[PDB]
């Protein structure tokens, strides 16, 4: 099943940049006057609002490396969400000329 | 908008002294600061950009530092050449302002 | 390699206009921005405006009175200012300055000394400044450079063509019936003197004139 | 395959509007007193959250013309995601019908 | 609410003079000010809307700036037309609140 290989890899891939953007967010912020995320725990959680589009706005990066980490997660979780929709389409589709007859 | 003070006006120090010159914000502007030094019948010319970060062809002796609404000029060992007018510029809002300035005697 | 290069001064009668040029050297992107600042003597920096001129659009200090009106020719890559309506109070040192578009200004031009008057252009007078045949010299002999009768500012005063750079005073100028007056020193070995020689150059962009004066002791 | 020019062009339009949306943004906030969108470095950012509808609201326009150029960039991002979305479905589909027996 | 304090209360200025006045607002309000003048029992009229934009009709002698809580109003040249009641207009946050006025004498 190539749908379930990409699906399944692209969430894989999403928990591995949320960890690694959680770290390296840190990693990146501190050094720079009045960042916020500099916080592991809190980092963790910007990560998830990032990936999911929420971006409340209670952390977010001001530098340059934390900006083009927070990109990687943005993409991440849009794309891990985009093949995740259509893997389940897919399913959905093949799943319903089945319970008929085509196989 | 945003009003640059610049204190002290005018700013004493002995040779080979750690000096300060402070630059302040109306109101928070994170660390877009910017640092120039201007000396007799010169043009202005830039030292510190955003706060901290150097510029090259600027000696080390020259430094940055703060945050939101407090900025400081620092110079290890001033010497000679440091005798000129400092300004400091912002560009976090729209439109660009300057300090008053401050001048620096030995 | 002056990035920003800048006429050196300019001369308005009160009322009339004048256009400030800043021919623009070095690596010109779409996104430069050049900036126009104002420096009274003895006073600080002031920002006026603004131009991109890859786009053509320009923008304004609000909080003070517009005299002021920005153009630019990508052609030639030089900016221009349109500085109208002139009083006393417009007199000043006009810079332009190139930013990048990330906030902070890089390069500076070298500044227009604008005055506006009423009175009339005169070109410089220079005399030699040698010390009296009756007086002692050290290690050192201090030799000078007249410049009096000149309008308007500035004047540009250098030590044989700038090789004797350290060691020089020049004072200001003072105004006198609308004429200036300038005093340059300059400070060489006794060794050096008349042996090798010294020449002091004198130059007034409002008249577009340059001099020079060797410096022969008296006889 | 008309799914993947559809999905090619849009991606190729999203980059477009994302460098000359980050252009237009700063010569349309200027000139506005209060505008922090006013640096090419950080409105280069915030077309990237504004197409990703992250949206920290650290960056936003506020004049006419920059929030009509922000729509631009959200409607750009959203429909590329949409039409890249759709394609990665039928190329699903259409992978899962081979594979058994079907072209 | 947003308190608009207007200084001063009388303003006096010299013929062909470039005059000032002042709004502030207790909190930020960006740019969503708006200027009227009012003469001898007459009937506000809207000189300046958003700190800074015109009105058709309106001489270029007005003229508008400030951001925040910081705002002025500016005369190039006053005449002898201008002498009248001047307020500012916040229509940032509800509800709209105006100025305590500001009068001009030549
Ligand atoms: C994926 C894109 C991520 C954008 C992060 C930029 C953060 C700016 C910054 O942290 O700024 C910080 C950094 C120095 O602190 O500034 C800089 O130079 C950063 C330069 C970054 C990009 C070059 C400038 C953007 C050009 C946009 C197109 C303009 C066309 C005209
Ligand atoms: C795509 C839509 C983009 C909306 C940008 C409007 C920004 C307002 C502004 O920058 O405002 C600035 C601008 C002047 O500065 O104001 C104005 O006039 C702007 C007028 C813009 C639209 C006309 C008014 C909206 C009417 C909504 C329907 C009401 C039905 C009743
Ligand atoms: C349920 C709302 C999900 C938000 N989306 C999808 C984000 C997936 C992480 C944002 C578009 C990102 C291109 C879609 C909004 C549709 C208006
Ligand atoms: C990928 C994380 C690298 C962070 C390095 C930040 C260096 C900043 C130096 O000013
Ligand atoms: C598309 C960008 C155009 C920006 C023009 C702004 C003009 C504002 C004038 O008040
Ligand atoms: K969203
Ligand atoms: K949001
Ligand atoms: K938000
Ligand atoms: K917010
Ligand atoms: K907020």
């Amino acid at each position: 099943a190539l749908h379930w290989r990409a699906a399944g890899a692209a969430t894989v891939l999403l928990v591995i940049v949320l960890l690694a953007g959680s770290y390296l967010a840190v990693l990146a912020e501190r050094g720079a006057p009045g960042a916020q995320l500099i916080t592991y725990p809190r980092a963790l959680f910007w990560s998830v609002e990032t990936a999911t589009t929420v971006g409340y706005g209670d952390l977010y990066p001001v530098t340059l490396w934390g900006r083009l980490v927070a990109v990687v997660v943005m993409v991440a979780g849009i794309t891990s969400f985009g093949l995740v929709t259509a893997a389940l389409a897919t399913w959905f589709v093949g799943r319903e000329q089945e319970r008929r007859g085509h196989f | 908008d945003i009003l640059l003070t610049q204190s002290p006006a005018i700013l004493s120090v002995s040779p080979g002294e750690r000096v300060s010159f402070s630059c302040r914000a109306s109101q928070s502007i994170g660390t877009d600061i910017h640092w120039y030094q201007q000396r007799t019948n010169g043009s202005p010319r830039l030292l510190i950009k955003y706060a901290s970060e150097s510029i090259s062809g600027i000696p080390s002796r020259f430094s940055g530092s703060g945050s939101g609404t407090d900025f400081t000029l620092s110079i290890n060992s001033v010497e000679s050449e440091d005798i000129a007018n400092y300004y400091c510029q912002q560009s976090n809002r729209w439109p660009f302002t300057f300090g008053s300035g401050t001048k620096l005697e030995i | 390699q002056v990035q920003l290069q800048q006429p050196g001064a300019e001369l308005v009668k009160p009322g009339a206009s004048v256009k400030l040029s800043c021919k623009a050297s070095g690596y010109t992107f779409t996104s430069d921005w050049i900036h126009w600042v104002k420096q009274r003597p003895g006073h600080g920096l002031e920002w006026i405006g603004e131009i991109i001129p890859s786009y053509g659009r320009a923008n304004y200090n609000e909080k003070i009175q517009k005299k002021a009106t920005l153009t630019a020719d990508k052609s030639s890559s030089t900016a221009f200012m349109q500085l109208s309506s002139l009083t006393s109070e417009d007199s000043a040192v006009y810079y332009c300055a190139r930013e990048r578009g990330d906030g902070y200004f890089a390069v500076w031009g070298a500044g227009t000394t604008v005055t506006v008057s009423s009175a009339k252009t005169t070109p410089p007078s220079v005399y030699p400044l040698a010390p009296g045949s009756a007086a002692q010299t050290n290690s050192m002999v201090t030799l000078g450079c007249l410049v009096k009768g000149y309008f308007p500012e500035p004047v540009t005063v250098t030590w044989n063509s700038g090789s004797l750079s350290s060691g020089v005073h020049t004072f200001p100028a003072v105004l006198q019936s609308d004429l200036y007056t300038l005093s340059s020193s300059v400070t060489v070995p006794s060794s050096s003197w008349p042996s090798e020689t010294v020449t002091c150059n004198v130059a007034h962009p409002a008249s577009s004139t340059k001099v020079d004066k060797k410096i022969v002791p008296r006889d």
